[PDB]
């Protein structure tokens, strides 16, 4: 079961979650 | 049709639309140009530091 | 009657700093020193107006 | 006083660190 | 199983000095600027070989 649960701090990614990159808007508001 | 219908949705078709890429989704805040801490010095002073 | 009155020049001022790693590594809101210039401008007017 | 710190958890940068693009390697070790 | 790391980066560094009138005397051996530079060079290639 491959999923990415909602997790933010990269150092507790585990399974799904390890194949994601971070998704940041470059336009500061 | 005794119901509504699509022509009665107003706020999905008005919010801007952008293309997510993950399940999780990051943005920088400014929230202050600098602290409140006074600005005069004085005569040939060198002024303190500030931050944002 | 007639009077004379005098008036004193005041001073203000502000510093900012970046590190020098802080220049070299990838920035995601364009360049930090000008950032940095832009929130100490806008700081000080705010101070001027309202220290009038 | 602008500095770039070593915060990894994301909801922690509080300085320089928030203007900081990850840096990740895109080989799988 | 899957795991993420992170690695974090250091700073090194030494600083060298010279008078003003040392470098308006004559040298027997060359600039004495270069000869500084080379030192510091090669005593921070000594340190980083032992740190690492």
């Amino acid at each position: 079961a491959l999923e990415a649960g909602h997790t933010v701090n990269p150092l507790d990614l585990e399974g799904g979650g390890a194949f994601r990159v971070e998704s940041l808007e470059r336009s500061l508001h | 049709n005794l119901s509504f219908t699509d022509q009665h949705i107003k706020f999905w078709k008005k919010i801007p639309k952008q293309k997510a890429y993950s399940t999780v989704e990051q943005y920088g805040q400014l929230l202050d140009y600098g602290r409140s801490q006074g600005a005069f010095v004085g005569e040939g002073v060198l002024p303190d530091t500030n931050d944002s | 009657t007639y009077a004379r009155k005098a008036a004193f020049v005041k001073f203000l001022g502000t510093t900012r700093e970046v590190t020098h790693p802080m220049t070299l590594v990838n920035s995601a809101f364009g360049n930090v020193i000008a950032r940095q210039n832009k929130d100490g401008i806008l700081w000080m007017l705010k101070q001027i107006e309202q220290a009038l």
